[PDB]
RNA sequence: GGAGCCAGCGAGACCUUGGCCGAGAGGUCUUGGAAACUCCGUCGUGCUGGGGAUAGAGCAUUGUAAUUAUUGCUCUUCAACGAGGAAUUCCUAGUAAGCGCAAGUCAUCAGCUUGCGUUGAUUACGUCCCUGCCCUUUC
């Protein structure tokens, strides 16, 4: 079933998602957090100006919480994500491959910020159904059986693909207009912890270096 | 001379355009009499403010 | 190898040019002793370190 | 300016092309401009140094003209050199002491000086002497 | 009584009284125009412009600032300045000694003068424009911001330092004289609204 | 020179200035220390061939 | 006042170890896309 | 009561008890004509042979404090008016004694 | 379909790798 | 040569057809793996 | 009862290097109107004069508040910045210094290496702290 | 033994140890008098705490206070809510309970921060 | 140009405290395994004592066997750059911004990534008027 940190919390209180970023943050990764804010329901863009990981978690903590989303980057290109889900984990780290972001796009307009639809596909082994677990309760339960905007989670090779699109039901099928934006994440991280506590227990980790590691499948 | 204002209270739910604060003052001179004016920079209760015309009264500026 | 930092190490003589290293991006190594490595990246300075 | 390299647009050299960018050519003529800046820069009054000359582009770009400057008499050279002051935004002297065109943010009044009097030229507007209208202005604003 | 630190004379009359860089009194300042009263404060002695008070917590405690500190704090701008306070209070000092010299008058009596001659009591709204009143904190925040681009600009590439351009500057602006940048700025400001009035 | 540094060049008398002409063109007598006193365009063709042969590739 | 001539290409473009290096870079960024 | 002497493009202030330079004034580019103090002391005034009179605060160097060009003849004398500090008066080869107001 | 697809409203240049990989394709 | 690590996944036009194919198909049969309220 | 610490921390230099001046005893290198005293700076010192003497002076009290000193960590000491490198004081100097003061008997070769300010020296030290206050 | 009490004042990575004993009124900072105190434009500052309670209570003893951490400035701050630490304690522990009430009343009348820590805490006014 | 000075992160022969040389770079002999900033001084609105590109001559390091490159230091030479159009991105307190220090701990990073500390502000902190996203009408 829904695991023990988010069975207490599944499908009876919204989440509260906060996002933020490396200290000195390039401009880009200030528009890549937001999008990343705007994709969330619940999500708020918080500034991390000389913010201390044990002060932003406390502080977090305090302020109620559900998840954290740190993010880093390489002369402005996203480069890793970070979910830490609170009160006691757990934290998972991802590679950010092919970003595309929505700024990144002429005349593309405004999101709508309704209650997303949601698709997992191909997450098979153990390890998937976790992954897919800490990502579920991002968002909000019970969206609107109308509700035009999706957001899909496709599992190829442990490359997840994240899309986002709005459809319209035609007369004889359905037709999606992507929003954006597009990147590519992959897991190589999971403890049993707090971002902040370093010495937390490892889940799972990524070996990248096992001979098997061209041809070796996790999720 | 230009006349002078102390706030006794900050209006709200006015309308008023952003960065305009609807507020009413009571003339120094006389207490008794009250003006409602508006604030293009921030402004509250008990503070003093200028009046160069002293007759005119606030309407909404949408 | 003329540098080492824990994992993460600088070598030379491999290739003469930065060009080299490129085509080379990723490619599995191994040290004699028979720790394995990858190649990361080429450094600017000098060429084909 | 458009690539075909890059010319400045002229009225009769290039007609079709101002036609595929659908810009009326008749409008295309910067032959004028170039006969205006000569016969103004050449003017006693340039060389006496009170005169600054101001040029608005069409399409909405403020350029500055440096007293100093010595453009070529020749259209096909100024033509070469307009080009150039679109791109690199400035030019510099032969010495590189000075730039001698530089093109500048709008609004102009801010450039215009503080106290100052404007007007246009009208066909249809009252004549007016101009000697007369300097000569009953004020010293201190400008013109 | 004997202990190892002794006292100035001179730190004894500042003991008498609080002055600005133990050179200037606050008693005698006064705001000519009733209006920028309980904006403009002078009421509170300090012997240095630095006080690391925390003005910006609620909407107004920037009123409630030494209006020394609000000019010095204003001084240090165009981003190599930033951050660069103490500077900006040896600026100041130098500032009031040449005014001092200047003009006789107290050089914070020249600073208020010039604040509350150069504040635009009646400015513009875009709708075309329309003309607006002034509040008194955006007419003290208006000049100061003036006054510094002013004295910032003057001297920027000009022989003169930034201390004498602040001194004229705050002098025109205090006897009112045209000369002054914020003067001008304030009369155009006023002469646009009039005209959209 | 024995000259002070503060002076402006106009000032100086004549023997100093003498002075400063023996001590530029004689440092070694008065004692100055003495520390104080087409392949690219082949390597340019190379890169070429590797260019066209990197085309024969594709 | 002073006359200065202007100073321009007569046709504008918008020294050979400096090319080598933007041949290199042209030359070096196709490599990664075919190890890629 | 420290002296003040005009000497080549510099003036140089001597301490009475130490008899020796305390102050040396060399933003002067020209040949310097006066070092008058004013009745304070607070102030002192000097010529120059450009024309150009300036004001220094007396132990301050640095601050060029009031900066007035008389005129384009060399200002030989500049002394401040003893019963009215505001007043300073210049005399240059002009043959003309301006009266200047700080 | 094919309108509504501005990775491949209109992108800026340089974002889709279409072009190289076909043309990898075909050699 | 060999090569230790997987490479980067590749979005191509076919890629995105065959994505999109799927984000589309799914949606008539109203198959949304969503959380709901418990 | 007085002592170095006791003085302000320019005053006694300027009063000290006028001292070294004055007597006349401390040897000076003759290159040191031609050095600039560290690779990062860009020009000689001004005061040719007196520079070595004040140098001097400060050599003279770093030992005093801390027993040990070292060439090394004078250079450290008067380095400063120039990506910057943070280049150190240039250790000619420094050593020309020691040197010189030990002739005059201010410091000694210490146990274990470096230079302890001598008892002959800590009591000309505690002097001119003196004549500074009076 | 000597009388002695020890007390420890803190200002962001400033910290100031301070050990006060019976003696004869000699303060020193880091082996240097008080009066040498850098910067000197807020040496009034650690002036503070001395001439608030008057000079004579310290005549009677000896302050040390060693400063390691931080900038000029909270050094500063850490040497003055360390000397008014070292004061009350002393009071406290050798002096009768109403020198330390009435220290720590016109201490706190004046400026808490002496005392009690001030801790600059981030705080997040986004909602979340 | 002098003089004065304050950090916190961080531990897998090679590192080192200390002595002696050299102006520096850098050598040689031995022991153990911070800047920004403050005060006082020189210059002075001059593409100037700002700028340090290119170029020449030297003094050294690292390999390797070449007069091959490599990385530093000294002197001379002294360029573009004079605040940046059309447009455009972000930002509310230890925040913007400046400043340096440390580790490269299986993804990414090699003057780039992350972390650490130091100096430290102006304006706004009210509004749905415009724009946009929503909620309610068991109207
Ligand atoms: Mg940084
Ligand atoms: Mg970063
Ligand atoms: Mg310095
Ligand atoms: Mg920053
Ligand atoms: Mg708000």
């Amino acid at each position: 079933q829904v695991d023990d940190e988010y069975a207490a919390t599944s499908g009876i209180m919204d989440p509260r998602i906060i996002v933020t970023t490396s200290r000195d943050p390039s401009t880009r990764l200030s528009q890549f957090a937001k999008e990343i804010k705007l994709l969330f329901p619940n999500a708020v863009r918080l500034n991390r100006g000389n913010y201390v990981m044990p002060n932003l978690v406390d502080a977090c903590k305090k302020s109620g919480t559900t998840d954290l989303v740190v993010l880093h980057e390489h002369r402005g290109v996203p480069t890793s994500l970070t979910i830490s889900h609170f009160p006691h984990g757990p934290t998972a780290q991802f590679s950010l491959h092919n970003v595309v972001m929505r700024h990144d796009i002429i005349n593309a307009g405004n999101q709508s910020e309704v209650n997303p639809h949601l698709i997992f596909d191909n997450f098979t082994t153990a390890l998937g159904k976790r992954v897919v677990c800490i990502l579920k309760h991002l968002f909000n339960a019970g969206p609107k059986k109308d509700s035009e905007r999706v957001i899909t989670f496709a599992n190829r090779g442990d490359f997840i693909s994240v899309r986002q699109h709005v459809y319209v039901r035609t007369r004889e099928g359905v037709e999606i207009a992507e929003v954006g934006p597009r990147f590519e994440m992959r897991l190589f991280e999971l403890r049993l912890g707090t971002l902040e506590n370093k010495d937390a227990d490892v889940e799972w980790q990524l070996r990248r270096f096992i001979r098997t590691a061209n041809k070796k499948d996790y999720l | 001379p230009v006349t002078l204002a102390k706030v006794i209270k900050v209006l709200g739910r006015t309308g008023s355009r952003g960065g305009v604060t609807q507020v009413r003052v009571e003339f120094l001179e006389d207490t008794s009499r009250t003006i409602v004016r508006n604030v293009k920079g921030p402004v509250r209760e008990n503070d003093i403010l200028v009046l160069m015309e002293s007759e005119r009264e606030a309407r909404r500026l949408r | 190898p003329y540098k080492i930092f824990k994992n993460t190490a600088f070598i030379k003589d491999m290739f003469s040019s930065a060009m080299e290293v490129a085509r080379f991006e990723g490619a599995q190594i191994k040290t004699v002793s028979g720790i394995r490595g990858e190649i990361k990246r080429a450094l600017s300075k000098p060429e084909g370190h | 300016t458009h690539k075909i390299k890059y010319v400045l647009l002229n009225c009769d050299d290039h007609q079709g092309l101002l036609k595929k960018m659908g810009r009326d050519i008749s409008e295309a003529r910067p032959d004028i401009t170039h006969q205006c800046l000569l016969t103004l820069l050449d003017s006693p009054i340039n060389k006496a140094g009170k005169l600054q000359v101001y040029i608005q582009t069409s399409r909405g770009i403020l350029i500055e003209v440096n007293p100093t400057v010595r453009i070529p008499r020749t259209f096909k050279r100024f033509s070469g050199l307009m080009v150039q002051l679109l791109h690199k935004l400035s030019i510099r002297s032969v010495n590189s002491e000075e730039k001698l065109l530089k093109v500048i943010k709008n609004p102009i009044t801010d450039h215009l000086p503080t106290k100052c009097r404007k007007v246009t030229l009208s066909f249809d507007a009252p004549v007016i002497r101009v000697q007369d209208y300097i000569e009953k202005l004020d010293d201190d604003e400008s013109i | 009584v004997v202990l190892a630190t002794p006292i100035p004379e001179e730190v004894q009359q500042a003991q008498t009284e609080i002055k600005l860089f133990n050179k200037w009194s606050f008693e005698e300042v006064e705001v000519k125009d009733a209006s920028l009263v309980d904006y403009v404060q002078v009421r509170q002695p300090i012997f240095v412009a630095h006080t690391a008070g925390r003005y910006a917590n609620k909407r107004f405690r920037k009123a409630q600032c030494p209006i020394i500190e609000r000019l010095t704090n204003s001084l240090m701008m165009n981003g190599r300045n930033n951050g660069k306070k103490l500077k900006a209070v040896r600026i100041i000092k130098h500032t009031l000694d040449i005014i001092n010299v200047l003009t006789d008058q107290n050089p914070i009596q020249v600073v208020v003068d010039a604040i509350t001659n150069t504040g635009p009591r009646e400015d513009t709204t875009r709708v075309r424009r329309q003309a607006v009143d002034v509040s008194p904190l955006r007419r003290v925040n208006q000049a100061i911001a003036l006054l510094t681009i002013g004295a910032r600009e003057a001297a920027f590439r000009n022989i003169k330092t930034i201390a004498e351009t602040l001194a004229e500057e705050l002098i025109n602006a205090a006897k009112g004289s045209s000369t002054s940048y914020a003067i001008k700025k304030k009369d155009e400001l006023e002469r646009v609204a009039k005209s959209n009035r | 020179a024995d000259v002070d540094l503060h002076k402006r060049a106009g000032e100086l008398t004549q023997e100093e200035l003498e002075r400063i002409v023996q001590i530029m063109q004689n440092p070694t007598h008065y004692k100055i220390p003495a520390w104080f006193l087409t392949l690219a365009n082949n390597v340019e063709s190379k890169l070429r061939d590797d260019l066209e042969r990197l085309k024969k590739i594709r | 006042i002073p006359t200065h001539a202007p100073k321009y290409e007569e046709n504008f473009n918008p020294k050979m170890k400096a090319q080598l290096k933007k041949e290199r870079k042209f030359t070096m960024k196709e490599i990664r896309k075919d190890a890629k | 009561h420290d002296f003040a002497v005009t000497s080549s493009t510099r003036v140089q202030i001597f301490s009475s008890r130490t008899r020796q330079v305390i102050k040396t004034f060399s933003r002067f580019k020209d040949v310097v004509y006066s070092a008058s103090f004013r009745s304070d002391g607070k102030l002192l005034c000097a010529g120059d042979a450009t024309g150009l009179v300036s004001v220094y605060d007396s132990y301050n160097p640095r601050t060029i404090l009031l900066s007035i060009n008389a005129s384009t003849h060399p200002t030989h004398v500049t002394k401040f008016h003893t019963q009215d500090n505001k007043i300073l008066a210049t005399a240059s080869d002009d043959r003309v004694t301006r009266l200047w107001d700080i | 379909r094919e309108e509504f697809n501005p990775f491949e409203a209109v992108g800026k240049p340089g974002i889709s790798k279409q072009i190289g990989e076909e043309q990898r394709k075909r050699a | 040569f060999d090569r230790t690590a997987k490479p980067v996944p590749v979005i191509t036009s076919e890629v995105t057809e065959s994505l999109e194919d799927m984000i589309r198909r799914r949606i008539q049969d109203s198959n949304f793996d969503d959380l709901q309220r418990r | 009862g007085v002592s170095v610490r006791d003085v302000a921390a320019q005053d006694f230099i300027n009063a000290y290097a006028s001292f070294l001046q004055r007597q006349g005893k401390l040897e000076v290198p003759g290159y040191v109107d031609i050095v600039k005293t560290s690779s990062g700076n860009e020009m000689p010192p001004q005061d040719a004069e007196g520079w070595f003497y004040k140098r001097a002076a400060s050599v003279a009290r770093h030992i005093y508040m801390r027993k040990q000193v070292g060439v090394g960590k004078l250079n450290k000491l008067y380095g400063g910045a120039k990506p910057y490198k943070h280049i150190d004081a240039s250790g000619s100097i420094n050593r020309k210094v020691l040197q010189a003061l030990e002739k005059i008997g201010i410091v000694e070769i210490s146990p274990k290496g470096g230079r302890r300010i001598s008892e002959n020296g800590q009591r000309d030290l505690d002097r001119i702290a003196a004549q500074t206050l009076e | 033994a000597v009388p002695s009490v020890q007390t420890f004042g803190k200002k962001k990575s400033a910290t100031a140890v301070a050990h006060v004993k019976a003696g004869k009124g000699l303060i020193k900072v880091n082996g240097s008098p008080i009066t040498l105190v850098e910067p000197e434009i807020l040496r009034f500052k650690v002036y503070e705490p001395l001439l608030l309670v008057g000079l004579d209570k310290f005549s009677n003893i000896d302050i040390r206070v060693r400063v390691t951490g931080g900038g000029h400035v909270s050094q500063v701050y850490a040497i003055r809510q360390a000397i008014a630490k070292g004061l009350v304690a002393y009071h406290q522990k050798y002096v009768d309970e109403q020198s330390k009430n009435e220290l720590k009343k016109a201490f706190t009348s004046y400026d808490r921060t002496l005392l009690i820590a001030d801790s600059r805490r981030p705080e997040p006014k986004k909602f979340g």
